[PDB]
This record gives structure tokens, sequence and C-alpha cells, in this order.
């Protein structure tokens, strides 16, 4: 990992770490071994919404073009946000060193009916 | 310190969600896994289409579960039957009960038995390699097939009735299936739902699969979405995306390519609205099913118990095969545990089955037949967490608790022989290897007596 990336799991604890450029943050996370509950459920195929992650707003702004394809499972995922993107779709790059995504949290129980 | 006893009821995402859970958050909890199936992972297995072998990834999550040293799996024995719920609550300091929503919601109509009627959910066990589902044995040589209930269930066998069968060949979708699918003459299949466009059940990824499934055109009528606009532009975000597909689908011109696209079909799918099936209508000789009877129905009586109503105005439409794809119920599995036969679930309190202390419960046990996997998968952290929340405050059984080493014992008395999850791994290598071949990721064993075999069983 030559970047720094810090994560705000659901019980407001944060996991530093390092992630070499490139990977997704799915691979920063699953490699690292941070546990983040049920991250990852479909191992970055774009058929859940678990990897579900809040960038920071000058960092969203300049991220890959968002796709039908993840706006499809971004839409099934709860405590969802303006500056909301599928984790394992963002690949690590130079400029997002030392940035603080936050795992969604909440009341997801809405979810659950 | 104490080291917890739990049983889990059900191998499914609930079990193995909530099985996780309790390993992640308690350093000596013990979690004993219990499926009356003899190989585990439950609708993974048997309900995600073999088409959609991505969402099937979760299965390396459970692998990995399943492996940790206080995780033990126990197939081929059916809770209720084979040990009863008050015998694994002598056993353990918890059971908690995730055995999913089995029964079917039958149509009650006259003619629901004729041959060609069957539950959409049969359909797929029957391509999916369920045991009890493979002499299905589907008559597809008629041209049209109907689809009650709009969810992503009926997309789902919509969509396998009209893919390519030559798409479908290198999937683990049952070489029996494929085989059938080949000689499929279907060519037009109908989803029609008791309700409005506004309150279809499907998720936007499986309808859009279908708008864009190879050799298939779709018929949706532009009358169905008339004053429906600006209900739409107002919808939630969930919602809205999914209805603007459908829309924009249902009434704007297709451009150059795309219409070409569909000219050139010869498979079509299409959504009936405001329609509740009436009964099934026999062929000339009554052998059987032959078209199926719709009501015309209305949104009256709103509220929280809205349902459509038939006006007396009937539509009979010509259909060799109808699914029932209408949601289905839980049952119940032992006279020790409560059960709502109105709601199909296992009464509890946020995962606490109601009045039975250690008792929990979790998936669609616990919440109904309407989550994905990711809905799944959170709802049985919270019953897993409420479980660890009644341990630590001194609320479930204290001391003791011999687990598996009373189980065994008793389920050994009575001739009930076990299947643990590395037995499962010698079946899961057979089913692999039986893929390469044929280039498929694996070739699922479907003859209950020869995996036993295997297994030495
Ligand atoms: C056709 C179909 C397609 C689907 N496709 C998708 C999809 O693409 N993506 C998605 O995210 N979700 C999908 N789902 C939903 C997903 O399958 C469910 O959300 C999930 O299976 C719910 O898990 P569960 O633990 O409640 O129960 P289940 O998975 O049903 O498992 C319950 C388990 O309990 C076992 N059991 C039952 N009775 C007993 C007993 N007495 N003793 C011991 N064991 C017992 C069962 O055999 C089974 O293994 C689909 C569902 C269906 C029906
Ligand atoms: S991990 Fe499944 S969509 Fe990202």
């Amino acid at each position: 990992d030559k970047i720094t990336v810090h994560f705000i799991n659901r019980d407001g604890e944060t996991l530093t770490t390092k992630g070499k450029i490139g990977d997704s943050l799915l691979d920063v996370v699953v490699q690292n071994n941070l546990d983040i509950d049920g991250f990852g459920a479909c191992e970055g195929t774009l058929a859940c919404s678990t990897c579900h992650l809040i960038f920071e707003q000058h960092i969203f702004e300049k991220l890959e073009a968002i796709t039908d394809e993840e706006n499809d499972m971004l839409d099934l995922a709860y405590g969802l946000t303006d500056r909301s993107r599928l984790g394992c779709q963002i690949c690590l790059t130079k400029a997002m060193d030392n940035m603080t995504v936050r795992v969604p949290d909440a009341v997801s129980d809405a979810r659950e009916s | 310190e104490q080291t917890p006893q739990i049983c889990v009821v059900g191998s499914g995402p609930a079990g193995f969600y909530t099985a996780q859970h309790l390993l992640k958050h308690h350093s000596r909890a013990h979690v004993d896994i219990y499926e009356k199936q003899l190989v585990p992972f439950g609708l993974v297995r048997f309900g995600v289409a073999p088409d959609h072998p991505e969402v099937k990834n979760v299965i390396n999550t459970f692998t990995q579960t399943a492996r940790s040293d206080r995780c033990a799996f126990y197939g081929n024995v059916e809770v209720g039957r084979d040990v009863t719920v008050q015998e694994l609550q002598d056993a353990y300091h918890a059971v908690v009960l995730s055995y999913g929503a089995e029964d079917h919601q039958a149509l009650d109509i006259p003619g629901e038995e004729l041959p060609g009627v069957f539950s959409a959910r049969a359909f797929v066990g029957w391509y999916n390699g369920l045991p009890e589902n493979r002499e299905l044995a589907p008559d597809l040589s008629c041209d049209t097939a109907v689809i009650l209930g709009q969810g992503n269930v009926a997309l789902d066998v919509a969509r396998i009735l009209l893919t390519p069968p030559d798409h479908l060949e290198k999937t683990d979708i049952t070489e029996a299936a494929l085989g059938a699918l080949r000689q499929s003459r279907v060519k037009t299949v109908w989803i029609v739902g008791r309700r409005g466009p506004l309150q279809v059940a499907f998720t936007i990824k499986e309808l859009r699969e279908m708008i864009q499934l190879p050799g298939t055109r779709p018929m949706l009528d532009p009358a169905d979405f008339l004053g429906l606009q600006d209900r739409i532009k107002e919808a939630a975000r969930p919602r809205k995306r999914l209805m603007e597909l459908l829309l924009r689908t249902a009434t704007e011109k297709p451009g150059v390519e795309e219409a070409a696209r569909r000219a050139s079909a010869s498979r079509a799918w299409g959504l009936r609205f405001f329609r509740s099936p009436q009964q099934v209508l026999p062929s000339p000789d009554g052998r059987r099913a032959a078209g199926i009877r719709l009501a015309v129905t209305r949104l009256e009586g709103i509220g929280e118990a809205t349902r459509a109503v038939p006006t007396g105005d009937v539509e009979d439409l010509p259909c060799g095969l109808v699914l029932s794809s209408i949601g289905y119920k839980s049952r119940p599995i032992d006279p020790s545990v409560p059960f709502d036969p109105k709601l199909g679930v296992v009464p509890n309190m946020e995962g606490r089955v109601v009045d039975v202390p250690g008792l929990y419960c979790s998936g669609w046990v616990k919440r109904g037949p309407t989550g994905v996997i990711t809905t799944t998968m959170t709802d049985s952290f919270l019953t897993g967490q409420i479980l660890l929340q009644d341990l630590k405050a001194g609320h479930l059984p204290s001391g003791p608790r011999p687990g598996s080493a009373f189980i065994k014992a008793l389920l050994d008395s009575r001739g009930v022989w076990p299947v643990s999850f590395s037995d499962w791994e010698k079946l899961d290598a057979e089913e692999v290897s039986r893929g390469q071949a044929s280039g498929k990721p694996r070739e699922k064993l479907l003859d209950p007596q020869e995996m036993l075999r295997l297994l030495g069983h």
C-alpha cells in the first residue's frame, strides 16, 4: 500500500490502513482484514450493495463516472447519501491518499419489512 | 469465562450470517448449523438463478465461516422431526430458527391442479437441482406461458424460459433442465399482476436484464402508464429509476438499432396489470391446462389492508404453462414453537421468539419472504446481536450446556447420520469435477442416495 485510507466503521471506530494504488476499496478492506460487518459479499461483482461507502465531497466529484450497473445495486442500499458509491467499483488513485470513507449505519431496520 | 453453545436451524443466508456474527463478536461462542438438506447454503444454491453466478459468491464467505473451528455443520437433520426444538433448547444456550419460508402460496382457484400448473419456485428448484424437483419435467411444448405475480422470481423463470438455451450451456444449471429448455417451444411469456405498474415487486437489475434479453422484445401497453408520469417523477430513489425504466420502455419509440433488434426477436415477454387468477381453463379433453381466466380488478378497499377486487369482467388468456409466483410462507416445524398463520412467520420481537426464552429467529422465517440476500444479512446480524446482548445481560440459561455432545448421541440413538461440512466438501469437489468436462462450474448431484453413497454414508 502506497497510499493511506481511513475507514469510519459503523461503531464510530476508525480503521486506518494502506492499499497500493489501483485496488478497489474492497481490496483495501479484504486484504487488510478490516472487520466491517458483511462488507463485500458478492466479492465486488455488482451483485450486492454491502461495499457501499460514503466518500468525501472533495473526492466524490472526481471519481469514475458511475454506471447504471452500479446505480441498480445502489438504489437497494440503505443509508444512501449524495456522496455514495459502491466501494468495489472505486480503484485507488494518488489523490485519494489520507481520505476518509464512512460506512453507512444509522437506522436500516426500515429495509427489514 | 463461559463458552456459549449456540444452535442455528437452517443453513441458508440467514443461518450462516447469524453464525458469522456470533463468531465474530464473541471469541468463545460455538455455532452448530443444522440443515435438513444434505448440503448447505439454502436458496443461494437452490434459488438464485444459474445465470446469476455473481450472487452465488456469498458462498465463499459462508464456506469461510463453516471452516472456523467454532462452527459445525449437520446436514440431513430435520429439526422438529429427527430432533425437536425442545431437545435443542436443552443442549444449547440459545437456539436460532433460520429455516426460511418453504410453503408456496396456493392460488386456491378452480383447476389449479391441472397439469401444466406449477409453483414458480418448483420450476426454479427444477433447474437449480433441488432434489424434490428433479422429476418436475414440465411440458414446454406450448407457445405461451403465464406467470402470476410480478416479483423478481417471476422475472427469473421468465428469463430462463426465454434465454437462448446455448447461453445457459456453461452455467451450473442442471444438464437435465438445460436439455428440456433446448426442446422448449415456449416463445411468449406473460407476467400478470393483481395491481398496477406502481406496485411491481421486482428490482431494476432484473428488469433491465429482461429488457435486454437476447432474441426477445418487450410487450408493454402504453395505456397502463397513463396519468402516471408525475407520480413517477416524485417517487423515491429506489422506486423512481425502476419506474422510469418501465415508462421509458413502455412509451418511448426505440432507436433504429433497438427496433431492428425487436423486429428480429423470435420470443417475447410482457406485463399484464389489474388481473387476478380466477380459474385455470382446461383443454378440450380436460387433461391439461389450456389457458387462465383472469378477473379484471380495481384498487378498491385502500389503506393498510389494501387489495385488488374483481369487477366482474374476466379475460381468458391462452397458455400451456401457468406458474404461480405469489410469494410464500414459512411453516411451523415444531409444536413447541409459536406460529402466526396469517403472516406466515414465527412471532418475534426483533428476533426474540415470543414467550420462549433462549429462542430466536432470523431470515424469511422472521420477517417474511421479501428480502434479497443483503436484506437477510443485515437482519440476521441484528438477531445475532440481540442474542449476544441477552447473553451478556445473563438472560440465557446459565452454566454447562453439552451442545452437540448430547444431540450427536441422540441422533445416533435415532439412526440419523448427519452430514458434516467436510463431507459436503467431498461432494462439492465431485460436482466441480463433473462440471469440468462440459465446461460448467459444476454438475449438481440430484440423487439423494448417490450423494450419500459418495460420503460413504
Ligand atoms: C427463485 C429465487 C431467486 C432469488 N434470487 C435472488 C438473487 O438473485 N439475489 C438475492 O440477493 N436474493 C435472491 N433471492 C432471495 C434469497 O434466496 C433469500 O433472501 C435467502 O435465501 C433468505 O435466507 P433464509 O436464511 O431465510 O432462508 P433459505 O435460504 O430458504 O434457507 C432456509 C434453510 O433452512 C433449511 N430448513 C428448512 N426447514 C428445516 C428444518 N426443519 N430443519 C433444518 N433445516 C431446515 C432449508 O432447507 C434451507 O437450506 C431469491 C429467492 C428465490 C426464491
Ligand atoms: S462487493 Fe458486491 S457490489 Fe461491491
